[PDB]
C-alpha cells in the first residue's frame, strides 16, 4: 500500500496504488483506495481494508447529513475531525487505518488532513501513507516545488507511486490519479504498473538497475 | 500415510499408500514408503519422510556389512534391534514410525517401531495418520492361517480404508510379499484407484505468447577445443 | 550503527557512512569513521551491533593485509567480498554470531572497473550499482532508482548522494550527525573532507 | 469456557433403506477412570427421533431436560400434538443446533457432539450432526470422536454414497453397527462392552435395544505373542 | 523470522519430450524491501542443473558446496556427474545437517548423458527426494506454482512448447506472490544444447 | 498398565495386563509386559515403553555377562542393576519396574523400583496406573505362603479389578510362574476374568 | 482453552460472464484429517437471483448465509417486495460482517448474480466485510492454487499477441458459459490433485436472467 | 477425604473420615463431613470446604422453605437442588457431594454429584481423594440388601483402607445411619479400625 | 511527542516545544505546535501518547473557555493547573488513562507574577522556576541549575533557552526539528517567530 497526497500551486494531487495483501499472498491487484465522499472531498485508504472502507463510507454519510442540516458543504477540517473522533473512541480495540482527507472549500482553500487509527490528526502540504510511503517520499521530496504545472504535478504523484510499487513488495497493481481544484476533484485514470513501468523506464531513462 | 503389515500361512506382507504431504499440499503423488533393508527384509515408513528414509538406508547399509562379515542371511530381529537402538538414542527427534517385516532362517517376522525406540510384536499392525481406518478393517477381517490370496486382499483393503477415509493418505497402493522359501516380491502400484480424469481443455499456448527480453546459448561442455 | 550508503559510478565507488555513535540516551560521538581500508583499492563500510562491528572489520582487515604480504599482490574486490561473505556465513551458525552488515567498495585494477558489494550479517552477498543497509534503503533506493545512470561522473555521483542525505535528514527520526564520504577509484582511496 | 469432566465416547450411526440406526456405549468416564457403567446416552424424543450425545455428561443431562421440556411445550394448546403437529427430527435438530451455536458464541459451550437420528413425516431418513462449535453436517454415516476415525471407514464400506441407501437392509446395517461397536471396544481406551442401540424405521417405528454386549471377540492369537522382539519364551 | 520466506523467490522444473526445462525468478529481498533484481537461483555443474529457493545465504553456500563436490567427483571419476547421482549427493548433503538444516528448497534438472532420459527431482530442507515424472515446484509461491503446473502441464511437450508452458506457470504464480518476481530466467535443456531466456514481466 | 508380582510357598508369580495406549487410542491390545532378563529372573514394566525396553535390554546384557564370569546371579543382583540404571539416569527416564525371581536358596523374591530409582524388597508388589484402584483389595486379601492356585486367583481377581476401573489397563491377563519346577506361562481372557 | 473457531476446508469459485455468473464449490466437509461429509452443499440460492457461499469455518458460514437469507426476506417486507439488487446485497453483507468486527465470522464470502444492466457480477468479501466487485475470484483452502490460473485464463494475464514482440496484450473477452464451466471443472480437478481438503464433488450454481440452474460433477474421493 | 454412602435393607448409611488438610498440615483432625440438609436427608462433602459448606447451607435453606410450603421433600428433590447450584456455578466451584436420604416410600437412596454438576443415582457411592484406593475393594465386597451390621462393617473396612493409603484422609470414622427408626450417629476410633 | 521545556523569568513564562511529529519510521511533520491557549494569559504545552495529547488539550481548553464565558472572568493559572491535575488524577484510575504530560505557563493578573506548573500523566503537580518532561530534563536541568536567576529578563530567558536547545541538539539521538517558542506575560501570549 502506497498512498500520497500533496498540495501545490494548482491544487491537490492524490495518487494511490491498487494492491491488497493477506500476508505474502497477493489478494487483489484492482482495489480502490480512494473514496469519493462528494464532488469536493476525497479519502485515501491505508491499513485494514475493511476498517478503511467501512468508516470512510460512514464518513460520507455523516458529511451528507451535515449538508442537509446546515445547507452548506462540510469543511475538510470538520470532515477529518468526525473520522478522527470516531477512531479515537475505538482506540485500543485494534482498528488499523492511515488516511488522508483531501478537498477544496472556499473558506479553507485546498486542504489535506492526515488521520490515523491511533487518533493522530495533522494538517499538511505533503503526506505519504502505507508500507511503501518511504519510497514515495524519496521521489516526491526531491522533485517537489510549490509551482509545478498541473501536468508535471500529476506526473510526479504517478511517478512516486510507481517508485514505491517497484521497491515495496506489498505495493503494486496500478496507479489511480486524482486532481483537486476550486471546481472539485477530477479523475486522471488507472495506470497499470506492468505497462507504466516500462513506458517510464524508456522515456525517462530511469530504473537502470532493471534488466530491460 | 497408511502403512500396514500382517502375517499369513507361510509369510508376512506389507502395504502402504503413495502420498507425501507438506501441511495440506500433496508434495508427491507416487512415492515409495516400503523401504529396502535386505533381500528378504522390508520396512514400511511413516512420520517424517526424510527420517524414515535415512534410518532404513543406514540400518540397511549396516545389515549388508553385517551379512558379509558373518556369511549369513540377515535376520529381522537384527534390523529391529539396530533401528530401535538408533531411534532411542535420538529420543524421538528422528520422527520415523516403522513396520518391519521379513523372512530369515528363524522364520517370518512382523514388528512395529516407534520414534522413541519402543517395539511391538503382532500378527497385524498399522501406522500413520490412516492407521485407525486400516486397523478397523484388519480387526474386522483378520484371522489365523490366511492364504496368500486372502492376505494380499486384506492388506490392500486395509491400505484402501486409509486412502479413502484419511486426508493424509492417498493415491496408489504398494505391497510387498515375503513368503518362506521364496524370493520376496515387491509390487509397486499394486492398485491404481486414483488416476486423474482427462482434462476438459488443453492449455498449450500459441508460440510467442510469452514476452522475452534476451536469449543466449549456455556453454555446458568442457573446453570448446581448438 | 545507523546509515551506510554506497554508489558505484563510471570510474569509482563512493561510500557514505554516518558519523553518530549513540549509546541509548546520549550521542557519545559525532565524527566516527565506520570504515576500514582492506587494501589500497578496497574499502569496507560497516554497521550493526556495538563492538561486533569494529572487531569484525579489523579482523577482516588483518586477514586481507596478511594475504597481501604473503603473495605480494592485491586481491580483487570480488575475492575480498567472497572471503567476507564466507566469514559471515560461518558466523551465523556459531555460538554467538557477528551482527554486522557491510558494504565493500573496490576498484578492480585488472578489469579497470569499480565494484560495490552489499553483504548482510547472514552472509547474503549481492553486487549492486547502489546499496544500503538498515532503514536507509527505504528512503534512498527510490531516489537512486530515479536519478542513477551507469555512466555518471564522480561529481554527479556526489550530487546524487547529497540528495540521498538530504532526504534522510528530512524524513528519518534519528539525528545521524551527517556523513563521512570516501571515494574509491584507480588512484586509491581518498576522503571528501567537505560534505 | 470450561473443561469436560465426566465424558461419553463415540456415538455411531447410519442410514439404511427404510430408516436410521444409532448406537452408543453405556459409559461415563472420569478421565482415565471408567467411573459410571450405567449411563444411557441415546435419548428418544417421541416415537420418531433419537438424539445420541457424546462429550460432557452434565451438559448431556442439561440437553436431555431441554428435550423433555420441548415435548411438554409442544403439547401446549396443540390438539394435534400426537399427530400432524408432533415434533419432527428436523425441528429437534434445528433447535439443538441453534442452542449449540448460541452457546459457543457466548464463549460458554455445551461440551458435546450430538447426532440426531430419526424419520420424518413423509418417511425420509433424517441424520445430522452438531457439536460444541455449532458446526453441522449430514452424511449417510455419522460418528463422533473415535467413531469418526474407526466406525465411519467400516460403515462407509456398506453405504459409500446416497445411492447405496436403498440397497442396504436393516439386518446388514445393524450388523455393520454391531461390528463397529466391537472394533471400538478393542481400540478405544475410554469405551465399554455394554451399549444401547436404537433403530428408527418408517414402517416398524422406534425399536430401542438396551443392555447389548460386544460378543464374538478375537483374543486367542494373544497366547502366541511373546516379548517385544527377540524373546522366545 | 521464518528463514524460508525472508528473501523470497521460486523455482519450477518440467520434463518434455527428450528435454527438461528449469526456471526461476530474479528477486532477492529483505521481507518487504526489494534489494536485487539479478539474483539467479539456477546453477549448473557440467550438464546437471540445480535450482535453489529459500534463504539466500544458504542458496549461495550450497552452490559453492556442490561446485566443490562435483569438481572433486569429476577429478576422481574422470567423468561429469549425472542427474540421478547428483540427486543422491544433494539428499546426503542436506540430511547430514538434519538438526541444523540449510533453509532451502533445491530442484535438480538434467538429461542423463548415457540413457538420454529426462530427469527432474525436488527436495525438502532435510533431503527427502521427490522424483517426479511431470514437474517440481519450490519457493514462496509453491502453492501458486502447483496450481499452474497441475492445470497447464501435459506430457511429452516439444522444447519450444515446453518453454511457453513453464514460462506461463512461473510468471502467473510470481504475480500472485509479494516476495517473487522482479524478472525471470528459463533454461531449456536438450541432450547437447542449452538455451537460456530472460523473460519480460511486471516489475512490482 | 496394571502389573504385580506375588511371592508364595513354592516361589513367585508375575502378573500383568496387555494394554498399551497412546492417549485414548489402544496402540497394542496384546502387549507382553512380563519380560525375561534371566532364566528365572523376570520383570514387569510400567512407564515409558521405550525407556523400560531399553533398560531391560541393558540388564539382560549385564546378567548374561555376569553369568559367563560368575555363574547364576541372585534376584537381588538383578534388582541392583535395574536400580543403578534407573537412579543414575532419573532425569531422563520414566520407568517403574518390578523385579521378580526364583533362587533355590532364597526361594521367591520381589523387588519394586519406582520412578526415583529407589529399591524396595516386598512380599508382593503392585504398580502401573491401574494399581491405585486395588491397594485396598490387595492389602485385605494377600496372605504369605499361599499355594500356587491361591496366588493365581489372587492375581487374577486383583488385575480384574484394576482392568475394570483403569482405562489405561485391559486386554488379556498374562502371568509367569517361577518355581523350582521351571517357568510356566499362563494367559486369561476377558470372558473368564470379567465375570469374577 | 476453548477455541471458538475451526476449519472445515473446502474451496469456492466465482466467475462473472457477459450475461451470466457462476458460483462453484466443492462438496467435501472436513475437520483435521477426517472427512465429515462427501456431500455437504456450500453454495446457496438466496432468492432474488443471488447465489452465495461463505467458505471457511462452516458454523460461521451457515450463520451468515442464514442471516443474509433473512435479510432478503425482510427487505421484501419493508420495501414493497422490491428486488434486492446485487450491489445492494453486497453492501448489506458488508454490514453483517462488520457488525462482528471484534469477534469475526471466520469466512471468505463470495456472491454472484446479475447487475441492474443484466451483466454478470461477482462480489468478494474478506472476513470483516471489505468488499470489491470482481470478474474472477476463488476463495478457501485452494484459492492460492486456483487464482493464478484464473488470472491467466479468464483475464489473459502475461499473454501476448504472438509476433508483436510483447507490446500488444491478448485482448480481453467475455467467455461463454460452456467455456467458464470447463475452466471451473479443470480448476477443481487440478486443486483436488494437490490439495488434500479438496475433493469428493463439485456443485456449480449458474445465474442468468432466466433464473438459477445447478450442475454437479464427481471429484476424486482420496 | 474419604466419603461413602451405602443403601441397605432398612435404609442408608453415610460414612466419612475426619481429616482436613492444608497441604501436608492437618488443619482439623476431627472434622464432621457428614452434614444435615434435612431431618433424614444428609450429605457427604469433598473438595473445597468453603464451597461445600456454602452449598450445603443454601440447600438447607431451600429444603427448609420447601418444607414450609409443600411438606417433606424427597431425596431426589434434595439432590436436584445440590445439582442446580453445582452445575450452574461449575466455573467457580470445586465440590464433590454425595447426597443420601430415607423416605418411607422410596426407602434408602444415594445420589452422587461429582465436579461437573452431573447427577448419578447409585446403590452405593464413594468419593474424595482416598476413594481411588478402594474402588477394587468396594466393588468386590458390596451386596444389595445388607443388614445394618453388615453395612457398618462394609463402610468401616472400606474407609479403613482409604485412610491407610491416603495421606489426605485420616482421624476417626464418622457414620450416620438413616432408617425409619430415626437418625443414629456412630464413631469409630483409630485403635478399632487400624487393626482390621 | 518529544521535548517540552518551560522557564519562568521575572515578568514572563517562556514555553519551548518541539516541532517534529514522528510515526515510527518517518517524520510526518516538522512544524507542529504542541500547545493550546486555555485563556488569554494561560498557555498549556503537552507531550505523550499520540491522539491522547491533543484530545486532552482541547478538552481542557473547552472547559476553561466555558468557565470564562459563564463567569465573565479569567481563572488564575493556579486554578487552571489544579483543574488539569484533577482531570489527570481522575484519568489514571480509568479503564483507559490519558498518557499526557503537560506544562502550564500563565501570568496571574491579580498577583502580577508569572507562574509555571509541571504536571505528569499521573496527576503529579509541581510549581517550578523551570521545568521539562521526558528525557529533556536529563540534559537541560543541569544548565538551568547553573545559569538560572529569578530576576532574569525575557531576553536573558530566551538566551538561556537557546543554550538548552543547543545542548539537546548536540546530545539527543532523535532529531526533534527545532522548537516553537511562546512567551506568556501581562500583555498575553505571543510567538517568537525566529528561533
Ligand atoms: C495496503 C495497506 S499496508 C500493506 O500498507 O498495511 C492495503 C490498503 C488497502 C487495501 C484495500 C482497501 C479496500 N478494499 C483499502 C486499503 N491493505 C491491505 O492490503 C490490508 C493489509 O492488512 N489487507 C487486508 O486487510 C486484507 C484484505 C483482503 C482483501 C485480503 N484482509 C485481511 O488481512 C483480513 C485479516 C483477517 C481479519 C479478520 C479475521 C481473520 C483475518 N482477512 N484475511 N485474511
Ligand atoms: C505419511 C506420514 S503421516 C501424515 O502419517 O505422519 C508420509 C510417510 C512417508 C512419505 C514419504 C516417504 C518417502 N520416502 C516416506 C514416508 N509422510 C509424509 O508425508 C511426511 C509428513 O510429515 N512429509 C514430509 O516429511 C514432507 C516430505 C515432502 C517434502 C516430500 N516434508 C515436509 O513436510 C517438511 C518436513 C518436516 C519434517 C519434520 C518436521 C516438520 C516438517 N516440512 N517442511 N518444509
Ligand atoms: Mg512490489
Ligand atoms: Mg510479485
Ligand atoms: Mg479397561
Ligand atoms: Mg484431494
Amino acid at each position: 500500500t502506497t498512498t500520497l497526497a500533496f498540495r501545490f500551486q494548482g491544487g491537490i494531487i492524490v495518487a494511490v496504488d491498487s494492491r491488497a495483501t493477506a500476508g505474502n499472498w497477493v489478494a487483489s491487484q484492482t482495489v480502490k483506495k480512494v473514496i469519493e465522499i462528494n464532488p469536493f472531498l476525497l479519502g485515501t485508504m491505508a491499513g485494514g481494508a475493511a476498517d478503511c472502507q467501512f468508516w470512510e463510507t460512514w464518513l460520507g454519510s455523516q458529511c451528507r447529513l451535515h449538508e442537509l442540516r446546515e445547507k452548506e458543504r462540510i469543511s475538510v477540517a470538520a470532515a477529518s475531525k468526525i473520522l478522527s473522533n470516531l477512531v479515537y473512541q475505538y482506540k485500543g480495540a485494534g482498528l488499523s487505518m492511515g488516511t488522508m482527507i483531501c478537498g477544496y472549500t472556499r473558506k479553507e482553500g485546498p486542504t489535506i488532513y492526515y488521520v490515523d487509527s491511533d487518533g493522530t490528526r495533522l494538517k499538511g502540504d505533503i503526506f505519504c501513507v502505507g508500507s511503501g510511503q518511504t519510497f514515495a517520499y524519496g521521489v516526491l521530496d526531491s522533485n517537489y516545488k510549490w509551482d509545478l504545472s498541473v501536468e508535471d504535478a500529476l506526473y510526479l504523484g504517478k511517478r512516486s507511486i510507481l517508485a514505491a510499487a517497484h521497491r515495496d513488495a506489498y505495493s503494486g497493481g496500478s496507479v489511480n490519479l486524482y486532481h483537486v481544484t476550486e471546481d472539485g476533484w477530477i479523475y486522471h485514470g488507472n495506470h497499470d504498473v506492468g505497462e507504466l513501468f516500462w513506458k517510464v523506464k524508456e522515456e525517462e531513462g530511469s530504473f537502470n538497475n532493471v534488466i530491460g | 500415510t497408511t502403512i500396514a503389515g500382517l502375517v499369513f500361512q507361510d509369510g508376512v506382507i506389507l502395504g502402504a499408500d503413495t502420498r507425501a504431504t507438506n501441511d495440506s499440499v500433496v508434495a508427491d503423488k507416487s512415492c515409495e514408503k516400503i523401504h529396502f533393508i535386505a533381500p528378504k527384509i522390508y520396512c514400511c515408513g511413516a512420520g517424517v519422510a526424510a527420517d524414515a528414509e535415512a534410518v532404513t538406508q543406514l540400518i540397511g547399509s549396516n545389515i549388508e556389512l553385517h551379512s558379509l562379515y558373518t556369511s549369513r542371511e540377515p535376520r529381522v530381529v537384527s534390523a529391529l534391534q539396530m533401528l530401535k537402538q538408533h531411534l532411542f538414542k535420538y529420543q524421538g527427534h528422528i520422527g520415523a514410525y516403522l513396520i518391519v517385516a521379513g523372512v530369515d532362517p528363524t522364520g517370518s517376522h512382523l514388528f512395529s517401531i516407534h520414534a522413541h525406540g519402543s517395539t511391538d510384536v503382532g500378527y497385524y499392525l498399522s501406522l500413520g495418520s490412516g492407521s485407525l481406518a486400516a486397523m478397523a478393517v484388519l480387526e474386522s477381517h483378520w484371522k489365523q492361517d490366511l492364504t496368500k490370496e486372502e492376505a494380499i486382499k486384506l492388506a490392500s483393503d486395509a491400505i484402501q480404508a486409509g486412502i479413502w477415509n484419511d486426508l493424509g493418505s492417498g493415491s496408489n497402493v504398494d505391497v510387498c510379499v515375503m513368503e518362506i522359501g521364496k524370493d520376496a516380491e515387491y509390487l509397486r502400484n499394486y492398485l491404481t484407484p486414483n488416476v486423474r480424469e482427462e482434462k476438459q481443455k488443453s492449455y498449450k499456448f500459441p508460440r510467442g505468447t510469452t514476452a522475452v527480453l534476451k536469449e543466449s546459448i549456455v556453454n555446458i561442455c568442457d573446453i570448446q577445443e581448438e | 550503527m545507523d546509515i551506510i550508503l554506497g554508489i558505484r559510478v563510471q570510474d569509482s565507488v563512493i561510500l557514505a557512512s554516518s558519523k553518530a555513535v549513540t549509546r541509548g540516551i546520549s550521542v557519545l560521538k559525532d565524527s566516527d569513521d565506520k570504515t576500514r581500508q582492506l587494501s589500497p583499492h578496497t574499502l569496507m563500510s560497516f554497521a550493526g551491533e556495538a563492538g561486533d562491528t569494529v572487531q569484525f572489520a579489523e579482523y577482516i582487515q588483518a586477514n586481507i593485509q596478511l594475504y597481501s604480504i604473503r603473495e605480494d599482490y592485491e586481491l580483487s574486490p570480488q575475492a575480498v567480498s567472497s572471503f567476507v561473505r564466507q566469514e559471515l556465513a560461518k558466523s551465523i551458525r556459531s555460538r554467538r554470531p557477528y551482527q554486522v552488515n557491510v558494504l565493500i567498495g573496490g576498484y578492480d585494477k585488472k578489469k579497470n572497473k569499480p565494484e560495490l558489494y552489499q553483504i548482510d550479517y547472514l552472509g547474503t552477498k549481492v553486487e549492486l550499482p547502489y546499496g544500503a543497509h538498515g532503514y536507509s534503503g527505504f528512503y534512498t533506493f527510490s531516489l537512486l532508482d530515479h536519478h542513477y545512470r551507469p555512466d555518471m561522473t564522480t561529481e554527479e555521483g556526489l550530487d546524487l548522494l547529497k540528495l540521498c542525505v538530504q532526504e534522510l535528514e528530512k524524513r528519518m527520526p534519528m539525528d545521524f550527525k551527517g556523513v563521512i564520504v570516501k571515494i574509491v577509484d584507480k588512484d586509491g582511496i581518498r576522503q571528501v573532507d567537505d560534505f | 469456557t470450561q473443561q469436560p469432566i465426566v465424558t461419553g465416547t463415540s456415538v455411531i450411526s447410519m442410514k439404511y433403506d427404510n430408516g436410521v440406526i444409532i448406537a452408543a456405549d453405556n459409559l461415563g468416564s472420569y478421565g482415565s477412570l471408567l467411573r459410571f457403567n450405567g449411563v444411557e446416552r441415546l435419548i428418544p424424543v417421541g416415537d420418531n427421533t433419537v438424539v445420541g450425545i457424546s462429550g460432557d455428561i452434565s451438559d448431556m443431562q442439561h440437553i436431555e431436560r431441554l428435550l423433555k421440556d420441548l415435548v411438554t411445550e409442544n403439547a401446549y394448546d396443540n390438539p394435534l400434538a400426537d399427530a400432524e403437529e408432533a415434533l419432527e427430527p428436523s425441528y429437534i435438530f434445528e433447535y439443538l443446533a441453534t442452542v449449540m451455536y448460541q452457546r459457543r458464541s457466548k464463549m460458554n459451550p455445551l461440551w458435546n457432539a450430538i447426532i440426531v437420528a430419526g424419520v420424518q413425516s413423509n418417511g425420509d431418513q433424517f441424520l445430522r450432526y452438531v457439536n460444541l462449535l455449532g458446526v453441522t453436517y449430514s452424511s449417510p454415516t455419522l460418528a463422533t470422536g473415535f467413531g469418526a476415525h474407526m466406525a465411519n471407514p467400516l460403515l462407509r464400506k456398506v453405504v459409500d454414497r446416497e445411492s447405496d441407501i436403498p440397497k442396504t437392509t436393516v439386518q446388514v446395517a445393524e450388523e455393520a453397527i454391531v461390528n463397529a461397536m466391537r472394533v471400538l471396544y478393542y481400540r478405544d481406551a475410554r469405551s465399554s462392552r455394554n451399549f444401547s442401540l436404537a433403530i428408527i424405521d418408517k414402517n416398524t417405528g422406534l425399536t430401542f435395544k438396551k443392555n447389548l454386549q460386544v460378543e464374538n471377540m478375537k483374543w486367542d492369537f494373544a497366547k502366541d505373542i511373546k516379548g517385544y522382539g527377540t524373546q522366545k519364551i | 523470522s521464518d528463514p524460508s520466506s525472508i528473501n523470497g523467490g521460486i523455482v519450477v522444473a518440467m520434463t518434455g519430450k527428450d528435454c527438461v526445462a528449469i526456471a526461476c525468478d530474479l528477486r532477492l529481498g529483505s521481507q518487504s524491501l526489494g534489494v536485487s533484481n539479478k539474483f539467479e537461483k539456477i546453477f549448473h555443474y557440467g550438464h546437471v542443473f540445480l535450482g535453489i529457493t529459500g534463504l539466500a545465504t544458504d542458496v549461495t553456500t550450497l552452490n559453492e558446496m556442490f561446485r566443490y563436490k562435483t569438481n572433486l567427483y569429476k577429478l576422481k571419476e574422470e567423468r561429469a556427474i549425472e542427474p540421478e547421482t547428483f540427486t543422491q549427493l544433494v539428499s546426503s548433503s542436506l540430511y547430514e545437517r538434519r538438526f541444523g538444516p540449510y533453509f532451502v528448497g533445491p530442484v535438480v534438472a538434467g538429461i542423463n548423458s548415457k540413457s538420454g532420459k529426462p530427469f527432474i527431482a525436488g527436495f525438502d530442507l532435510i533431503g527427502c527426494i521427490d522424483e517426479a515424472k511431470d514437474f517440481i515446484v519450490s519457493g514462496t509461491a509453491s502453492d501458486q506454482l502447483f496450481g499452474m503446473c497441475e492445470s497447464l502441464y501435459e506430457p511429452n511437450l516439444e522444447p519450444e512448447d515446453l518453454f511457453e508452458t513453464i514460462s506461463q506457470a512461473l510468471l502467473n504464480a510470481a504475480d500472485r506472490d509479494a516476495l517473487s518476481g522482479w524478472g525471470a530466467v528459463v533454461y531449456i535443456i536438450k541432450k547437447d544444447e542449452v538455451v537460456k531466456r530472460y523473460l519480460k514481466m511486471r516489475q512490482d | 498398565t496394571s502389573i504385580m508380582a506375588v511371592t508364595f510357598k513354592d516361589g513367585v508369580i508375575l502378573g500383568a495386563d496387555s494394554r498399551t495406549t497412546t492417549g485414548a487410542y489402544i496402540a497394542n491390545r496384546v502387549t507382553d509386559k512380563l519380560t525375561r532378563v534371566h532364566d528365572k529372573i523376570w520383570c514387569c514394566r510400567s512407564g515409558s515403553a521405550a525407556d523400560t525396553q531399553a533398560i531391560a535390554d541393558i540388564v539382560q546384557y549385564h546378567l548374561e555377562l555376569y553369568t559367563s564370569q560368575y555363574g547364576t546371579p541372585s534376584t537381588e543382583t538383578a534388582a541392583s542393576v535395574f536400580k543403578e540404571l534407573c537412579y543414575e539416569n532419573k532425569d531422563n527416564l520414566t520407568a517403574g519396574i518390578i523385579v521378580a525371581g526364583y533362587d533355590d536358596k532364597n526361594k521367591g523374591e520381589v523387588y519394586t523400583i519406582p520412578l526415583g530409582g529407589s529399591v524396595h524388597k516386598l512380599p508382593y508388589a503392585i504398580a502401573g496406573s491401574g494399581s491405585t484402584f486395588i491397594y485396598g483389595y490387595c492389602d485385605k486379601n494377600f496372605r504369605e505362603n499361599m499355594s500356587k492356585e491361591e496366588t493365581v486367583d489372587f492375581i487374577k481377581h486383583s488385575l480384574s479389578q484394576a482392568i475394570k476401573w483403569d482405562g489405561s489397563s485391559g486386554g488379556v491377563i498374562r502371568m509367569v510362574v517361577l518355581t523350582a519346577a521351571g517357568v510356566e506361562r499362563l494367559i486369561f481372557y476377558p470372558d473368564e476374568y470379567e465375570q469374577l | 482453552q476453548f477455541n471458538p473457531y475451526g476449519d472445515n476446508g473446502g474451496t469456492i469459485l466465482g466467475i462473472a460472464g457477459e450475461d451470466f455468473a457462476v458460483l462453484a464449490g466443492d462438496t467435501r466437509n472436513i475437520t483435521d484429517y477426517s472427512i465429515n461429509s462427501r456431500y455437504e452443499p456450500k453454495v446457496f440460492d438466496c432468492g432474488d437471483n443471488i447465489v452465495m457461499s461463505a467458505n471457511g469455518f462452516a458454523a460461521d458460514g451457515d450463520a451468515l448465509v442464514k442471516r443474509f437469507k433473512n435479510s432478503v426476506k425482510w427487505y421484501h417486507f419493508d420495501h414493497n417486495d422490491k428486488k434486492l439488487s446485487i450491489n445492494s446485497a453486497a453492501r448489506n453483507i458488508q454490514h453483517l460482517l462488520y457488525g462482528k468486527r471484534f469477534f469475526p465470522y471466520y469466512v471468505h464470502t463470495i456472491i454472484a448474480g446479475l447487475d441492474e444492466d443484466g451483466k454478470g457480477a461477482v462480489y468478494s468479501f474478506d472476513p470483516v466485510g471489505s468488499y470489491e466487485r470482481e470478474q474472477c475470484r476463488a476463495g478457501g483452502a485452494a484459492a492460492s492454487l486456483i487464482m493464478p490460473f484464473l488470472d491467466n485464463q479468464v483475464n489473459f494475464k502475461n499473454q501476448y499477441e504472438p509476433g508483436t514482440n510483447g507490446k500488444v496484450k491478448k485482448p480481453l473477452k467475455y467467455l461463454s458459459v460452456e467455456e467458464v464451466i470447463k475452466l471451473v471443472r479443470d480448476s477443481f480437478t487440478s486443486a483436488t490433485e494437490r490439495h488434500i481438503q479438496v475433493g469428493d464433488g463439485l456443485e456449480i450454481l449458474i445465474v442468468t436472467k432466466d433464473g438459477v440452474r445447478k450442475e454437479f460433477y464427481e471429484l476424486k474421493r482420496d
